[PDB]
RNA sequence: ACCAAAGCUAGCUCAACAUACUAAACAAAUACAAAAAUACACCAAAAUAAAAUAAAACAUUCACCUAACAUUAAAGUAUAGGAGAUAGAAAUUUUUAUCCUGACGC
RNA sequence: GUUUAAAAGAACCAACUCAUCUAUGUGGCAAAAUAGUGAGAAGACUUGUAGGUAGAGGUGAAAAGCCUAACGAGCCUGGU
RNA sequence: CACGCUUACAUCAGUAACUAAUAAUAUACUGAUAAUUAACAACCAAUAAACCAAAACAACACUAAAACGUUUAUUAAUUACAUUGUUAACCCAACACAGGAGUGCACCAAGGAAAGAUUAAAAGAAGUAAAAGGAACUCGGCAAACACAAACCCCGCCUGUUUACCAAAAACAUCACCUCUAGCAUUACUAGUAUUAGAGGCAAUGCCUGCCCAGUGACACCAGUUUAACGGCCGCGGUAUUCUGACCGUGCAAAGGUAGCAUAAUCACUUGUUCUCCAAAUAAGGACUUGUAUGAAUGGCCACACGAGGGUUUUACUGUC
RNA sequence: UUAAUUAACUAUUCCAAAAGUUAAUAACUUAACAUGGACUAGCAAUUUCGGUU
């Protein structure tokens, strides 16, 4: 084949031997008794050296079979930057659920009901998009790095502008970069939801759940999307060193245990460097049900059985104008096997909140032909996010 | 063209080029960037108490001097070990193959303050 | 067009190319302050 | 390193000319060592070795002015070493071949103050020496102590 | 000074590297080839050449992969795919009609019958018909495709005896294999790349060319048509 | 009458002898971009002298030309040389220890 | 900035970069400048910093150009 | 602010003389004494894995394929205050030099002074205005102008590059078209593979590129092939009344200059002859044309657009006259 | 350069050296280097340009 490595790049080879060290019962006469180089003298090797006491920074790096947590058995990590090939597909296979396209009936009746939006929707909402996209920083245009957690968290205090009607949203909080490991072993694969997602609302009540019986049981007859020249596990971490423990974000005796929304942020400034669509849904899908399983395996037990009280998590990922809702019903926690029941999944997918903005005004021939301010926008996608916030209420 | 014969200080260079004035280093750089300080490497003023001193920092003039008797290694030894070694040997329990009580030290790396690494700058 | 200016000064270049590292790098360099010490210049390089 | 005459007539130009001997890697068996060397040898080196009828003998015959060669010096050093020191490392479950083979160099026995500064040049020769010199300085704790007890015992005989 | 070359990197990764361009210096820093600098700015997509490269050793069999993507490389004059088998993916060199969400077959097992030859499939010469047209073929079994590579260009068996393998150059030259050597059956993408007109003097400058000296040289008697016949057929089994 | 002019010293030069030959200073810092206390290496290399000139040109040649054998003769001899310009031995001979060192040198 | 579905080696014209023509200057402001006037001005564009290629050579969109104010081959030292 | 110079910066005091190209006095001379205080800047983690999807208001795209990043796992001394750059009127040009100098802000809210004092000679430099004429000046409409327009040729397709300091061009390069040289791996070419990469010629495009391997080269190691290789493509005499020669005789060649254009940027004769332009032309343009020394990739003929390239007209304009 | 003497280096080819192979003294091959002597070319080196008029 072709080896990548250039020889006039890689680590040169010692020199040779001085000839005086081949001829035998012979002391060869080095220079190592001057503490320098010198020619004409041999070159004396030295052993290896041995500090004596150990350095914490200037030591070498030990090896990962030395660690204690070292296994044979490879996992698949997923952590928060794991990108997957076929998104919604590898994630369907490795949670074992059903894709559904729109949002369940609960939550679209809760977004269509104008009884429970803000008292001026429109004009609080595009305030919110102008304030995110123009006017939060002195600069002419700012990054999406800094737009995208601002109308994320415009929205959140949209949302949260709704207690003072339900006196019922006081009972959750707000996690930020809390570590979540769930692990499960799907068909003789060892996978592991492993890391801290962007941000994380819990609350005391758990959240009811939303599919019907009959939906249930049909997803018995459903059979998963197999790809055959790719593997499952291909975009995870392949590794040695892992925890097999069901290790949420917080301790034993949490007063807001049961977890109601994830948020996703594509705060990136690079095409490259964000996630594409379907490989953020692909990420909320994996996070939610590791959300999920952990709450499940904190409730009821490490043993694999069909939970006869399913546990609904929603996500929300937001690029900065694009918008994708998921609502996650996890019905079962033995995966091994690919013939019981499957979980769900409702995933809303491209949701413009807003086509365009201009945060200065064109100019065409002497005259202004598109004022400051987003052009085009979606009060529907709003309502569902506002739905989803008052899902739990 | 530029000067030659003026110092080479840290004044007359660009911005990436600090070059200390000669003092001694503190610590190192800790994680965040910043500098971790270590306290076992700033020298500890080791100051006694001068309340009950009855010393100035000049002496009478009508004092008398001395002649100049440079203290040599064989004068201390003289002062400190011959008469202890003088009376074990007229004894005759003088042992040469321990003197660690007379004084004498086989090995420096044992002790603190050695003589020959010198590890105390004063 | 007009001439004269051609020295344009800057201490990263002056101390690499003539600067003692430089000079002493080289076999030709060590020459080089050799000659100097043996004339007795007072500075022997930048 | 020369000059020649192009068409080999005086009158005629002079050039510049470096003849080279030609070089193989050969690969020699010494009995004394017990080692095969993959060395670069002329064929005027394998001409003198079946002159001298072994590797061996060429090595401890000919001198250093007729070598011209580090190795080979250190070659005859490590060997007249180990012919003085009677090494039995050279065949320890064969002391009848070793003893066969250490009487047939018989010629070339030399004692052990000179069998190790043959193959030596003059930085290794100062090397070793400032080695076997380097004394470290003993404390004048201990001369004192010496002289004190001369005393000592000179004022215990004198009475 | 000697300057370090860029393709320090060892590990085969899918993600473009940044390359540093050098023009026609060799590492002393002398001009060795004239006409070339200042171009676009450009990273290296790394391009497997073995094409049959199972994944792990437990199972040496043949496989099959999925194209990802064919996407432009400003390395080449051809274009590359992504195409993903198990728990990698790589870049090769895609053929004419290699599109986005086709499979890719990649076999070593030589039978009595000729297989059927589709364009992203390698198989080796000894498994093809007799007057198959091919493309990224190998010298030795195991080398990787030195050999025709350019956009458009391909090469055509001619016959198969005593186990070796008899091909057909662009360059119109007879080229004799070992029959085990692997190669991809078409032609390579971006056929219509010597149809491509450079519109102005500056595009030579985006691609880095530098233009050529104003010297004028008479011509010499290495001009003029030399009407030579074809070279012997390069053959590279080892007789012994 | 201004401008100006004149000192006799600082010191140098050539030899003899000579211990036997990289002076004194080296508290700290000095081959990081020298004089910047402090981190897992890489370190080292050799391959003829050439030409200006003379041969009234210039092609073979051209004493000395940074390699010890000194002195009296052999001897500018044998020899080597576009046998031109020029170059040039040897065999064999002679050489008595120390002080008397300073200067028709500035 | 303006014209253009155009960032088109497009057009007008600033900053900026070159130096067409003329007049002063010619021991001058200047060992190559000033004033007016010109050419390009989203590109084969200008430019900052740092590095490389060294003279029997380097570099050159060949002017036998440039390589620290004198280059048909730099300068310094030595031969001298 | 960066780069660069290092105290030239600040306070007090003095200037007979030294520096300011002269004084007044002083940021530029002299002496003494003081000063630039970190939050800004410099020094300020490695080892593996997941990572193809540009920046241009980035919604999404084009080609020339494009710097700028997080997360996960293992180790990262742990304990206030570390060290260094902080002035200026300043740098490179022998100078207190009308020159050369990167970046972000604004065109003044900040910087400064063309005149040491008189008179109003010549000549010189810069500007403004000018009767009537309007290029009659001159090599040329150079310069200037209340003008700032329209055409015809030569040479280069065009943008671009060049003799820093007398030549910016018709020179070079150039897209395009042709030749040769190469079947291939760890430092150029190239991490490429004949639709590729080098050594060259000529110049976009359009119509074409005619004959010749005799000589010299190069492949062929001799024959033989090659001119989009170096380069060459004919004499003498008579002929259809009186002018030419379709034609013929004879001789040598490897072929005997084909198409095209032509008094040209093309030896001399040449200011060739003729028509247009002017009152007048060795100017310009169009034709005739052996140019016995044009000529076809050392490329030949036309054409758009272009050019501070070189010439010629028409008005307008004006002190060029 | 179609001047006179011809080096080094780079591409050819040949002989010798070195490694070897076949048969009862002969014939034959050279992967990377690589030494000595010749051959053909590139890149090139030294020197010169008689005098009267
Ligand atoms: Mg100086
Ligand atoms: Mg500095
Ligand atoms: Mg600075
Ligand atoms: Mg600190
Ligand atoms: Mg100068
Ligand atoms: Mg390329
Ligand atoms: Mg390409
Ligand atoms: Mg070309
Ligand atoms: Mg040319
Ligand atoms: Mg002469
Ligand atoms: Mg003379
Ligand atoms: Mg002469
Ligand atoms: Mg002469
Ligand atoms: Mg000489
Ligand atoms: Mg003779
Ligand atoms: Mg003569
Ligand atoms: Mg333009
Ligand atoms: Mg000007
Ligand atoms: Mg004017
Ligand atoms: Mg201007
Ligand atoms: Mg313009
Ligand atoms: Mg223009
Ligand atoms: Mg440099
Ligand atoms: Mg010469
Ligand atoms: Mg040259
Ligand atoms: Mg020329
Ligand atoms: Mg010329
Ligand atoms: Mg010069
Ligand atoms: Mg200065
Ligand atoms: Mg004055
Ligand atoms: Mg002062
Ligand atoms: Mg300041
Ligand atoms: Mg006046
Ligand atoms: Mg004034
Ligand atoms: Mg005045
Ligand atoms: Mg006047
Ligand atoms: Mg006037
Ligand atoms: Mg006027
Ligand atoms: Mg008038
Ligand atoms: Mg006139
Ligand atoms: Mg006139
Ligand atoms: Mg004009
Ligand atoms: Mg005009
Ligand atoms: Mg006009
Ligand atoms: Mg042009
Ligand atoms: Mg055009
Ligand atoms: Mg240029
Ligand atoms: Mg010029
Ligand atoms: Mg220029
Ligand atoms: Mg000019
Ligand atoms: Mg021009
Ligand atoms: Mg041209
Ligand atoms: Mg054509
Ligand atoms: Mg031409
Ligand atoms: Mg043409
Ligand atoms: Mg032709
Ligand atoms: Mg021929
Ligand atoms: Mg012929
Ligand atoms: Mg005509
Ligand atoms: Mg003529
Ligand atoms: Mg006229
Ligand atoms: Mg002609
Ligand atoms: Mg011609
Ligand atoms: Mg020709
Ligand atoms: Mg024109
Ligand atoms: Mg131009
Ligand atoms: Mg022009
Ligand atoms: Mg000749
Ligand atoms: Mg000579
Ligand atoms: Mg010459
Ligand atoms: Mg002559
Ligand atoms: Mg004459
Ligand atoms: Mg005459």
């Amino acid at each position: 084949a072709y080896e990548w490595g250039v020889r006039s790049t890689r680590k040169p080879e010692p020199p040779p031997l001085d000839r005086v060290y081949e001829i035998p019962g012979l002391e060869p006469i080095t220079y190592a008794g001057k503490m320098h180089f010198m020619p004409g003298l041999a070159r004396p090797v030295f052993p290896p050296w041995d500090p004596g006491w150990t350095h914490p920074k200037f030591r070498r790096l030990p090896p990962l079979h030395e660690h204690p947590l070292y296994k044979d058995q490879a996992c698949y990590v997923f952590h928060q930057r794991c990108r997957l090939l076929e998104g919604v597909k590898q994630a369907l296979w490795l949670t074992k659920t059903q894709l559904i396209e729109g949002l369940p009936e609960k939550v679209l009746r809760l977004a269509d009901d104008p009884r429970n939006h803000i008292e001026n929707q429109d004009e609080r909402v595009l305030n919110a998009i102008s304030h995110a996209r123009l006017w939060h920083s002195t600069e002419d245009i700012p990054k999406r790095e800094t737009y995208c957690p601002v109308i994320v968290d415009s929205l959140i205090q949209l949302c949260k502008s709704q207690i003072l009607k339900h006196p019922s949203l006081a009972r959750r909080i707000c996690a930020q970069n809390n570590t979540l490991s769930a692990t499960w072993n799907r068909e003789s694969i060892l996978l592991q939801v492993h890391g801290s997602s962007g941000a994380r609302l819990n609350a005391k009540d758990p959240l009811p759940p939303v599919a019907s019986q009959e939906e249930v049981e049909a997803t018995k007859n459903h059979v998963l999307e197999t790809f055959y020249p790719i593997s499952p596990t291909m975009g995870l971490q392949e590794c040695n060193v892992y925890d097999v423990n069901d290790d949420t974000g917080f301790q034993e005796g949490y007063p807001y245990p049961c977890p109601h929304t994830l948020y996703f942020l594509e705060s990136a400034n690079l095409r490259p460097r964000r996630f594409q669509p379907d490989q953020l849904r692909a990420k909320m899908i994996l996070f939610a049900f590791g959300s999920a399983l952990a709450q499940a395996r904190l409730l009821y037990g490490n043993d694999s059985k069909v939970l006869e009280q399913p546990v609904v998590v929603q996500s929300v990922g937001t690029d900065g104008r694009l918008f994708q809702f998921l609502v996650l019903q996890l019905n079962t926690t033995d995966l091994a096997s690919d013939e019981g029941v499957k979980n769900l999944a409702w995933v809303d997918s491209d949701q413009l909140l807003y086509q365009h903005f201009w945060c200065l005004p064109v100019i065409k021939k002497k005259v202004v032909v598109e004022p400051v301010g987003p052009i085009g926008f979606q009060p529907e996608t709003f309502r569902k996010f506002l739905a989803l916030y008052l899902h739990g209420a | 063209g530029a000067d030659r014969m003026s110092k080479w200080t840290s004044k007359r260079g660009p911005r990436t080029f600090c070059k200390g004035r000669g003092a001694k280093g503190t610590g190192f750089h800790g994680r965040d960037g910043k500098f971790v300080q270590i306290k076992e490497m700033i020298p500890e003023l080791v100051v006694p108490e001068l309340a009950g001193f009855k010393l100035k920092p000049y002496v009478n003039y009508r004092a008398p001097e001395g002649t100049d008797t440079p203290l040599t290694a064989k004068q201390l030894f003289l002062e400190t070990a011959a008469p202890a070694i003088e009376k074990d040997f007229k004894a005759g329990t003088f042992d040469p193959e321990h003197l660690e009580k007379y004084g004498f030290e086989p090995t420096q790396e044992g002790k603190l303050f050695q003589l020959y690494p010198k590890n105390f700058p004063r | 067009k007009a001439r004269g200016n051609e020295y344009q000064p800057s201490n990263i270049k002056r101390k690499h190319k003539h600067g003692w590292v430089r000079r002493l790098r080289t076999p030709t360099g060590v020459q080089v302050i050799l000659r100097r010490m043996h004339k007795g210049r007072k500075s022997l390089s930048h | 390193l020369g000059h020649r005459y192009v068409n080999n007539d005086k009158l005629s130009k002079r050039v510049r000319k470096v003849w080279k001997p030609q070089l193989f890697q050969r690969e020699l068996y010494s009995e004394i060592l017990d080692k095969r060397f993959t060395v670069t040898v002329t064929m005027r080196t394998l001409d003198l070795i079946d002159q001298a009828c072994g590797f061996d003998f060429y090595i401890l015959k000919t001198p250093k002015e007729d070598l011209c060669s580090k190795f080979g010096m250190d070659l005859k050093r490590g060997m007249l070493l180990r012919l003085a020191r009677q090494d039995p490392q050279l065949h320890p479950d064969d002391p009848a071949r070793r003893a066969a083979i250490y009487d047939r160099y018989k010629a070339f026995v030399i004692p052990e103050a000179e069998a190790e500064w043959v193959g030596l040049t003059l930085d290794e020769a100062v090397e070793k020496q400032r080695l076997l010199e380097e004394k470290d300085p003993i404390p004048l704790f201990k001369i004192f102590v010496e002289e004190l007890l001369g005393q000592l015992q000179q004022q215990a005989l004198s009475e | 000074a000697t300057s370090v070359s860029w393709k320090s990197r060892t590990k085969y990764t899918v993600m473009p590297v940044k390359m540093r361009k050098s023009g026609g210096r060799n590492h002393t820093g002398q001009i060795q080839v004239h006409g070339i600098g200042g171009g676009h700015k450009q990273r290296y997509r790394m391009i497997d050449f073995l094409r049959f490269r199972p994944e792990h050793e437990s199972k040496p069999g043949p496989f099959e992969e999925k194209v990802i993507a064919v996407r432009y490389d400003p390395c080449r004059s051809a274009d590359i795919a992504l195409v993903a088998g198990g728990n990698r993916k790589r870049w090769i060199i895609a053929t004419e009609n290699m599109k986005a969400g086709d499979t890719v077959l990649n076999s070593d097992h030589i039978g009595r019958m000729a297989v059927a030859a589709r364009e992203g499939d390698a198989h080796p010469l000894g498994a093809l018909p007799v007057g198959t047209l091919i493309n990224n073929v190998e010298s030795e079994p195991g080398r990787g495709a030195q050999y025709i590579r350019a956009a458009g260009t391909c090469g055509v068996l001619l016959r198969k005896v005593n186990g070796t393998a008899i091909i057909q150059l662009p360059s119109k030259r007879q080229m004799q294999v070992l029959e085990t050597c692997i190669a991809t059956v078409g032609r390579v993408s971006n056929v219509d790349h010597n149809k491509r007109v450079i519109g102005k003097a500056g595009r030579n400058r985006w691609l880095g060319k530098r233009p050529n000296s104003g010297l004028w040289q008479r011509k010499g008697g290495w001009a003029g048509r030399k009407i030579r016949p074809l070279p012997p057929m390069k053959s590279y089994v080892k007789l012994p």
